[PDB]
């Protein structure tokens, strides 16, 4: 099974709080973009 | 195996309030609940109350149901296993009473019943409330003193004077001595405050490669000045 | 001190939005101590 | 409050007696599970119980809990002078706290006996700058911990300015108190020497500090 | 006082597990154009609703940076183009 | 999206909980274990020739490990006596060497996964006998004394 | 298919009997009515719709709840 | 290399070893005969694009055929009620024109090996009815008598 994590103040590694479990990941577009990425998720929270 | 710690012992007027709290530290903090007790001189040890960290499910004691209100943090996980979360109560009572030594402290299964159980304790912070005010420390020295001539053992101490709200906690060298090293509880003068005495037995010939530095410090005075116990005794039998 | 948009290799591309996840094993049997147990057929 | 306990419990090496304590049938006695605490006062307690029976781990089977349906009751048993200070009782259900006790203290007999420790610390010459003053002489390594001590100036009757405490444990087995002289200046070098005397019921222990020297 | 170890099956555990992931995306019949990229006619349909489901009190690691599932999907990524690729026109008669 | 609270709780969704709340939470990880139809259908739910692109074939792999570990799993179950039943009782001693504390103190103190991590390294060895002295020689008895 | 037979205590056995009653919202007919009368494609059709619904308890109510019993019951 | 001597004794290592004895060693053949996950991991132990080198799926025909060959094996057990169970027993009489000989002069005197060479071509006839005459009219039984 993967997992995802849900807190929105995560860093990039650590424990995770908050968690709920999935099998498949939500809908990735495989954007092909150097140096910048764009319709690609957003969190709710001030982009840490 | 989880160590808790508490903050400071001192002093406050009947009319104000000052809260105590106590953090958890090797495990985890929120799925085990609060609590704090009393042990007063005049009622015992005595239980008031807990709440939940993680939703709040409180219930207090009679006693002190309509005086204190209290709130606590949330979760520092330190990993998977361990975390960190604070825990904030506040008092009220104007009456002193309530003046004794604070404890707080937690530890249990949790899905049975027994459902609260004090287990790991604190350090114990010690609520001295008074009408008199704060008294700041001063300091000097206990000469040397002949234990056993026939063993070549000595004692030399140090000041503990009369200072208002205990404790007032005095190490020496600042540390890297703890053997053998004695200090005892104060007492009460009539018009009310306290004194104690400090000595250590040290073996007579260390007089010239070691230092002996007690210091004292009590923190609600924030005073606190370090002295050195001059190790020519007076005694006889240390004379000889 | 200075610095500058990289780069230098597109798999930060997927570290966009694969930070969420991450994949583990069912281990899904485990022993453990109680009191029950069937007749000692002896 | 409510509870009651055995005011005191005795006993020796290879003991086996408890504090027990019990209430009405609105405390302690049936419907609830009950479950205390060895608190040595001015230090956090350790538990040796947390439901009748069957005890936290760490503390070893010495202790035995049982009690049947009017008191409550936990017998040590292979004991070791570490175990000497108060045990209270403690009964709570799903929905309520508990409810602590009204003081015991355990004390057992046939004990070796220690030879007690008395130190006077003169009146110290940085002290009468102030101008007040105060001998002090305090005891330690003796048990029973339980000791009168007296105060002379040139061994005839002061009578004003002693005060001395309650005595509290802090050793490994053995014990203290502390006791002193509060002061008028000249009153003193108004004697000759002096005397902190210590009488146990064993024997009786006297020094004397001769400040002018 | 007799202690015995007993088994029990489905026990809520885990390890970090090193497995190869597949696709699954919402099937778009799409006959006007067709092949995509990547996803093509492969990928198996999401299921009408991914159940999602809260892990309550629960705090577990998370390390993006030697996370795996990176690295199989730039292996795929750059992979399934070397076959959208060689059926399509070869182009050397044009380095002319 | 938005939290919806109607069912609970699910597949792993006693992790959190103690040993005893997830001891009868078993078959919502029964199921979910081994049901590689259920979520990839036979035929799907005509340009191309044939399926051998590697969304065909690495899907593939992943069926069977699914089933295998599974079904060695199952295996050691069929070792000692337990296929159909997903508990199971046991017969010789704990001697404790492997955990000093009690009966209580794992099942409302502690979870499943946070006892395997202390008991990781015994894993193998117990797994020894659970069936030698449990199942190797628990029917030659019933041979030997059916045998009447 | 063989685990649901794991889930509902029947392994290595192709019938099985069952202890949560029939409430007969599912179909008010007899007993005799289906096994004298009817075939077995004949009786998935008419309850082919409260197939799913039915396997969600005979093992909860019948199996997730038969042993934690003699789990509390060979307790002693 | 050198011989080692420190277990006892292996997988088939009773195969030299007269039914008796190989007859309580059964579990180290039932362990071996399925684990195709111990030996071969779901990853291993960059250049490579995808693993369809013919070491990957002549090793994947291989785990399926251990396992199905097993899988109808077991069923096989299912079919005659002993799922879980390594060893068992049976209702109908054997008729000894598939063997004139003894009891000890089997386990004692032979060994496995030693009696299917012998039977080798009674085998599918006796497995028609260790299961009708034993379980297929063994449970209409207790479905006629649970009955009441
Ligand atoms: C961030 O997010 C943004 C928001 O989504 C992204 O914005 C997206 O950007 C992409 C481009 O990168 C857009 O894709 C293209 O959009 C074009 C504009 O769409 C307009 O028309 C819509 C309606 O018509 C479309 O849909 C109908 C079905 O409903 C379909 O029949 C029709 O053909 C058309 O696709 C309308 O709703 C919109 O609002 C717009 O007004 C659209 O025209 C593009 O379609 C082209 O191109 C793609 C890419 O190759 C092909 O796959 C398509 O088949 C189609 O190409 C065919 O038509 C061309 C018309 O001239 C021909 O030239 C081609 O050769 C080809 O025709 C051949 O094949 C046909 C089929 O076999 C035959 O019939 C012919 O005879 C020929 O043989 C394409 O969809 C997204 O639309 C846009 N999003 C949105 C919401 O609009 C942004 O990109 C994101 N950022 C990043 C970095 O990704
Ligand atoms: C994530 O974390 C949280 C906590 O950190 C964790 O929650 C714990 O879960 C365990 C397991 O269930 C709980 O353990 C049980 O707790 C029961 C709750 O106690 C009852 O009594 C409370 C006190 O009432 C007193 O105070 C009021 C005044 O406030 C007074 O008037 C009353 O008269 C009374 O004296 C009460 O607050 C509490 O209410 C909460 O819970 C109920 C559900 O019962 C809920 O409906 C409420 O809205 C509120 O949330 C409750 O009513 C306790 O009864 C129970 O004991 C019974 O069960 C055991 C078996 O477990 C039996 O042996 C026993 O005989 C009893 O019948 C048991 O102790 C624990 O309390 C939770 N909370 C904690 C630890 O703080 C979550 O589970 C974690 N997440 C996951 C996935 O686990
Ligand atoms: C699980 O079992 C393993 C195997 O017994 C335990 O691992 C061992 O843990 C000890 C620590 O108590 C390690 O010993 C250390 O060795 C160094 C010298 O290398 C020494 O200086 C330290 O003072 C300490 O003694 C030992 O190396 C380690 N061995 C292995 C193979 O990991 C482990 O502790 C057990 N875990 C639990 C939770 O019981
Ligand atoms: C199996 O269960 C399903 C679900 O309950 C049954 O399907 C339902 O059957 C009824 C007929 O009795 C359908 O109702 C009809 O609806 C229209 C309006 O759309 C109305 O005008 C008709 O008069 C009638 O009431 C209903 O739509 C249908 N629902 C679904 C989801 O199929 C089915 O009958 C059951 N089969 C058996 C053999 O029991
Ligand atoms: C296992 O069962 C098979 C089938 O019954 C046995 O095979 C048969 O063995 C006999 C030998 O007793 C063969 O008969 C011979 O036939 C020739 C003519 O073709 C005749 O001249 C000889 O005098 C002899 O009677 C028979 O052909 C053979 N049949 C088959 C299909 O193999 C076998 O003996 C049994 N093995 C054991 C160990 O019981
Ligand atoms: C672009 O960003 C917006 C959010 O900023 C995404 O969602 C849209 O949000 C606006 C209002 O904020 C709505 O009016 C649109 O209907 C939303 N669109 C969709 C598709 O949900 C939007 O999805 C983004 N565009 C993409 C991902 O292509
Ligand atoms: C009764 C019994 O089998 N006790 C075993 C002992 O033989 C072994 O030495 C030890 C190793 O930790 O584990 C335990
Ligand atoms: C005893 C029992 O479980 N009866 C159920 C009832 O609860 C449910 O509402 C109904 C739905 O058709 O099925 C039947
Ligand atoms: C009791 C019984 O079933 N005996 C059978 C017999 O019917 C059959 O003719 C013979 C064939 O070898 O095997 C034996
Ligand atoms: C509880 O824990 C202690 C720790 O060793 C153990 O001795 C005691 O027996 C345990 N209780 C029971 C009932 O086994």
């Amino acid at each position: 099974a993967i997992l995802k994590c849900k807190d929105k103040k995560f860093n990039g590694t650590g424990p995770c709080p908050s968690v709920s479990t999935v099998q498949c990941t939500h809908g990735i577009k495989p954007v092909v973009s150097t140096q910048l990425l764009l319709n690609g998720s957003l969190a709710e929270e001030e982009v840490m | 195996e989880g160590q808790l710690v508490q903050s400071g012992a001192e002093l406050k007027k009947p009319g104000a309030s000052v809260k105590i709290s106590c953090k958890t530290s090797g495990y985890r903090f929120n799925f085990y609940h609060i609590n704090w007790i009393r042990q007063t001189a005049g009622r015992g040890p005595e239980w008031m109350g807990w709440i939940s960290p993680y939703s709040g499910d409180k219930n207090l004691a009679p006693a002190f149901q309509d005086r204190v209100i209290m709130t606590t943090d949330t979760e520092v996980p330190v990993t998977s296993f361990t975390s960190t979360g604070a825990a904030y109560m506040e008092i009220r009572n104007l009456k002193f009473d309530d003046t004794g030594t604070y404890f707080c402290a937690k530890g249990l299964l949790r899905d049975g019943s027994s459902t609260w159980l004090p287990y790991l304790w604190g350090q114990g912070t010690l609520l001295t409330v008074s009408s008199a005010s704060t008294k700041g420390p001063s300091v000097f020295p206990l000469a040397p003193s002949s234990k056993s001539t026939s063993g070549g053992t000595a004692a030399l101490g140090c000041l503990v004077k009369d200072y208002f709200p205990e404790p007032v906690t005095v190490s020496w060298n600042s540390g890297a001595l703890t053997s053998g090293v004695h200090t005892f509880p104060a007492v009460l003068q009539s018009s009310g405050l306290y004194s104690l005495s400090s000595v250590v037995t040290v073996p007579s010939s260390s007089l010239g490669t070691q230092t002996y530095i007690c210091n004292v410090n009590h923190k609600p005075s924030n005073t606190k000045v370090d002295k050195r116990v001059e190790p020519k005794s007076c005694d006889k039998g240390l004379e000889v | 001190e200075t610095f500058r948009p990289g780069g230098g290799d597109m798999r930060d591309n997927w570290r966009s939005e694969l930070y969420k996840y991450k994949v583990v094993k069912i281990e899904p049997l485990g022993v453990a101590p109680t009191r029950c147990k069937r007749r000692v057929v002896g | 409050s409510v509870l009651t306990q055995s005011a005191s419990v005795s006993g020796s090496l290879g003991q086996s007696v408890t504090i027990s304590c019990t209430g009405p049938n609105s405390v302690c006695c049936s419907h609830k599970s009950i479950s205390w605490y060895q608190w040595p006062p001015g230090r956090a307690p350790t538990l040796i119980i947390y439901e009748d029976n069957e005890r936290a781990p760490g503390i070893s089977p010495r202790f035995s809990g049982y009690k049947s349906y009017w008191s409550a009751y936990l017998t040590i048993s292979d004991l070791r002078p570490e175990d000497e200070t108060t045990y209270y009782c403690c009964s709570y259900t799903h929905n309520s706290g508990c409810v602590f006790g009204t003081g015991t203290k355990v004390s057992v007999l046939g004990q070796s006996k220690a030879n007690p420790s008395v130190t006077l610390f003169p009146p110290s010459s940085e002290e009468l700058q102030a101008n007040k003053a105060t001998l002090v002489c305090l005891i330690s390594d003796f048990y029973p911990g339980a000791v009168t001590v007296a105060w002379k100036a040139d061994s005839s009757p002061v009578k004003a300015g002693v005060e001395t405490t309650t005595p509290s444990k802090q050793s490994n087995n053995k014990y203290a108190a502390s006791s002193y002289l509060s002061l008028t200046p000249e009153q003193w070098k108004s004697h000759r020497s002096y005397s902190c005397q210590v009488t146990h019921e064993g024997s009786t222990v006297e020094k004397t500090v001769a400040p002018t020297e | 006082e007799n202690l015995w170890v007993t088994v029990y099956y489905g026990v809520p555990v885990w390890k970090d597990a090193e497995t190869t992931l597949f696709c699954a995306s919402d099937a778009k019949a799409y006959e006007t154009e067709k092949h995509n990229v990547w996803a093509t006619h492969a990928c198996v349909p999401t299921d009408p609703n991914p159940q999602e489901i809260h892990l309550e009190n629960v705090t577990e690691e998370f390390n993006m940076w030697k996370n795996n599932m990176v690295e199989q999907m730039h292996t795929d990524i750059i992979s399934l183009w070397d076959q959208s690729l060689k059926p399509c026109v070869k182009l050397t008669p044009l380095c002319v | 999206a938005v939290g919806i609270g109607a069912v609970f709780l699910g597949f792993l969704g006693a992790a959190g909980s103690t040993m005893g709340a997830a001891s009868m939470t078993l078959t919502v990880q029964a199921r979910n274990l081994l049901s590689g139809i259920v979520q990839q259908q036979s035929n799907l739910l005509q340009q191309h020739l044939l399926k051998l692109t590697v969304w065909g074939i690495k899907q593939l792999q992943a069926r069977v490990l699914a089933v295998e570990r599974y079904l060695r799993d199952q295996q050691l179950l069929g070792i000692w006596g337990c296929s159909g039943k997903l508990i199971c009782c046991t017969n010789v001693p704990w001697n404790s060497s492997w955990s000093n504390r009690n009966l209580s103190e794992i099942w409302d103190n502690m979870t499943w996964l946070q006892w395997d991590k202390e008991i990781s390294n015994y894993t193998q060895i117990i797994y020894g006998l659970l069936e030698e002295s449990q199942n190797q020689q628990e029917k030659n008895e019933q041979d030997l004394l059916a045998l009447d």
